[PDB]
Order: structure tokens, then C-alpha cells, then sequence
């Protein structure tokens, strides 16, 4: 299974998850892709948020399916 | 579906002019109090909903709860672009204007747009949030623009568990309208 | 003399200025070009902020310059 | 020119990465440091350029004062774009380290780039000016992205009147890339 990571600059890269893929990982499939940490990482899909330890199976999460990602921003 | 008078607040604060949402975030919000209203009154004819200006110098009651559109439409021309955005006053606002609907058999609703930085303290958000919950009340933020989620704790506070009626809906700039992600949403 | 006004849309508006006019007046030549209030207009030229009451000869300003809008965030 | 001791302070914050300054603001920040380097350089042979990291978890020194591009470049490549970004810290040991430079009859002077909204408070960032100026360090604030100015005030207290040497060059997302801006501006 082949998913896509839409980044605020619009650039779109495809990562190789499968369905039960924890978003902790996903987070750093992009690490390796965009050379950003996972904890500087934010997960929007389908207007909700993806969070750490649930999986894609969780969220409904299917082929060609957009990511988007934004600035988790922490100490502000 | 369910009977319910909902209060639609709109961030109508300097931020509303943006690009970023088409055609400015305002006018995005302005197509969404549109839609969400023709669609509140199709679930059921009893719905009844009210507008309310959130931000400017202190935040307004646009419209009083109606099936009317055309005193929506006659609030929303009226409203401007200006000031900041007042949450937990605009909250507040809100909140009374549901204690006051007429027909109380109608569940309580507040959906409201935030594209602006949040000046409230979270503490005072927190307040108000365990409050609204207490008075029975639900609540749906629509987070676009600048996206800081607060309102993810926000609505962790006030969403009732046992009927889940409270949602936080996260939108990034795109190919679809505002409204459209609206009406994909668990918001309906 | 004709100038021009870059908002952050890349929407680029001209507007028709003589040397001697006001920032002041200026912004109220944007306000009725785009509906925005001057008390809610910043203008940006050569990196400096323009300000109210100075006029275009005291910034060196051209014809074709191209000047830059964004908000003046009062309260906030 | 004139003989100085310049430092510059970089924001490696999480906003550095970003797409309206091409190709990143951090990296849009990189190429700017080269340049203002090696301008400074040619402007008298005499000048010597020092480099800090102005964000991360506590702002840190990457290059002391040199001549060398080897080290200016070993320092700016070991960085990371992480953390918020310390104004008034960074200040501090931007002015701790223009205190200590070597050649007294060098004028100080520190750049420092802001693309972050700034967490400081207005009265320690204008304490902060008023020390500068009295110590008789100018300052070059480089406001980009995020444009908000506090900056203003502050480049208002530092200026020194009688010689201006304190600069703010706000940069609008554009055609020219920052360095180029940064050349055409004041700070040469």
C-alpha cells in the first residue's frame, strides 16, 4: 500500500505503509523522506488529527489517501 | 434527524482576509453559514438557528435563532471585517442565547469558526468549557487558518461522553471549499 | 504618476498617486480599490514600513514602485 | 568601510522551515549568512564575523569570531532547525560575546534574523535595547515571515542617534531571494 504527505508548501511525496502501520511510524517514514523529527511532526487527515499508537486501520486510512502536515508546535 | 437550535459564530477578526481560503476566509465562512443553515433546516423542519459576529469590539448577535434565510442573509450583509476575536465572550453570548431558545425540547448547539490566535487564556477556556458541558450544551469549533489545537484539549472538555455530540473539525488550505469539508464533516 | 500595491494574494492593484500625496492618503486610495480600512493597512516599500503623514517624495517613491500590504494587527 | 565586529544570530526555530521564503526561511537565512560574511569581509580586512544559534532549547555559539568561511561554514552546517525561538537571550550572548571580541577599536554590531512570533515580553526586549545602545552596540534585526513589530519599538530604543547604525528591514515573500533584499538594504 502506497500513501501521499501533502506538506503546507504543496509538495506531495508517497510513502509505503501498510494498514496497520502505527502513526508514530508514519511520522517517521517522513522523517526519512523530509529530514523532520517526528516530534516536530502533525498529522491531519480527514479534518481530524492523527494521533500517536493508533494505526491507519484505525482511521479509516486507505490507498492513494492524502496526509497533510503541519507544524506541531510545542514551547509554542 | 435531531431537533436542535444551533448558534453559528464567525471569526470575523483582521485575520477573515486571507488568501489562503478562497476567496478570503471570511467569505469562506460566510458560504459555510449558508450551507450549514439549508442543511440544519432539512434535517428537520423545527431546527431553528442563530448568528453570531465573534469578534470586532465585542461580539454581536447578527442574527436570532430562525428558519428565516433571508434575516440570516440580512445579518450576515451588516457584519465586518475588524478587531480581534473575543472566544469566551463570544462563547458566553452564545451559551445565553441557547438558555433563552424558545421550545425547550430542542438540544443545545454552538458551531463556531476560528481563523485567528487564540488571545484567551486557557485556563478561562477550560472554565467555560466544563460549564458549557454542564448546561447541556454541545459544541463544534471549525479550526482553519493558523492551526493551534488548545481546541484539542478545548473540545476534550466539553464533548459529552455518553451522546458524542462535540467535534473539533482540523482544515488545511486545498482543492475543496470550506463549506464542502464542512459538509464531509462529522458536523454534517 | 501610477503606482502599484502588492497584497500577500499576489493580486497586484494600481493605483494613481502624485508625489506629494500622504501614506495616509494613500491607504484611503486602497481602502476604496479593496474595502480595507486604513487603520487595519500596513504598507511595506525598500523594506522600511511607510508611515503616516510622510509623503512619497520623502520615501523616494517612483513611478511603477511596487508597494506591499499587509495587516497592521492592533490589539492583537 | 568601517571596522567592526558583526555578530549574526540565525532563527532555527520550527517556523525556519517554511515555503514562502524560498527554498526554506532557515535556509533562505543560510545563504543570507554567506553573503553578509563574506560582504563584511571585503568591506575592510580588518572585520571579523561571529555566528548563534538563536533558538533550540538555549541559544548556542556556532562560530566564534573569524575570518575563515571554513569555520563560518563548519559552524552553520551542525545546526538544526528545532525549538522556539530566545530574543532576549540570544541578545545577551550576542552582546557577551561583542564585549570580549578581540581588537577593542572594533565598533560592535550584531544582525540577528526573526521569523517567529516572539515569545519575549515587550519590556525585557526594550530593557534589553536601552542596555544595548548604552554599551554602544548597533543592531540589525532582519523581520521576515511572520512580520510583527515590538520590532520597531525596539530598533527605536537601540538606534544611537548621532551615528545611525541600527537598522529593521522588513521582507515581504517575493521574486528576489532574502540575501538579495538584504543587499540592497541599509546593512549593504
Amino acid at each position: 500500500m502506497q500513501i501521499f504527505v501533502k506538506t503546507l508548501t504543496g509538495k506531495t511525496i508517497t510513502l509505503e505503509v501498510e494498514p496497520s502501520d502505527t502513526i508514530e511510524n508514519v511520522k517517521a517514514k517522513i522523517q526519512d523522506k523530509e529530514g523532520i523529527p517526528p516530534d516536530q511532526q502533525r498529522l491531519i487527515f480527514a479534518g481530524k488529527q492523527l494521533e500517536d499508537g493508533r494505526t491507519l486501520s484505525d482511521y479509516n486510512i486507505q490507498k492513494e489517501s492524502t496526509l497533510h502536515l503541519v507544524l506541531r508546535l510545542r514551547g509554542g | 434527524m435531531v431537533l436542535e437550535a444551533t448558534v453559528l459564530v464567525i471569526d470575523n477578526s483582521e485575520y477573515s482576509r486571507n488568501g489562503d481560503f478562497p476567496r478570503t476566509r471570511f467569505e469562506a465562512q460566510i458560504d459555510s453559514v449558508e450551507f450549514i443553515f439549508q442543511a440544519k433546516r432539512n434535517s428537520n423542519p423545527e431546527n431553528t438557528v442563530g448568528l453570531i459576529s465573534g469578534a470586532g469590539a465585542n461580539p454581536r448577535v447578527l442574527s436570532t435563532f430562525t428558519a428565516e434565510f433571508g434575516k440570516i442573509l440580512a445579518g450576515l450583509h451588516d457584519t465586518q471585517i475588524e478587531g480581534k476575536l473575543h472566544m469566551a465572550t463570544a462563547l458566553q453570548i452564545a451559551q445565553l442565547t441557547l438558555k433563552h431558545r424558545q421550545n425547550k425540547v430542542q438540544h443545545q448547539r454552538i458551531v463556531a469558526f476560528v481563523c485567528s490566535p487564540i488571545s484567551d487564556s486557557r485556563d478561562e477556556l477550560i472554565r467555560l468549557a466544563k460549564t458549557l458541558k454542564k448546561n447541556n450544551v454541545a459544541v463544534d469549533i471549525i479550526n482553519f487558518g493558523e492551526i493551534e489545537q488548545l481546541l484539542d484539549e478545548f473540545i476534550a472538555a466539553v464533548n459529552n461522553p455518553q451522546e458524542e455530540t462535540s467535534h473539533l473539525l482540523t482544515v488545511t488550505p486545498g482543492p475543496r471549499l470550506l463549506y464542502e469539508n464542512i459538509a464531509s464533516s462529522p458536523i454534517i
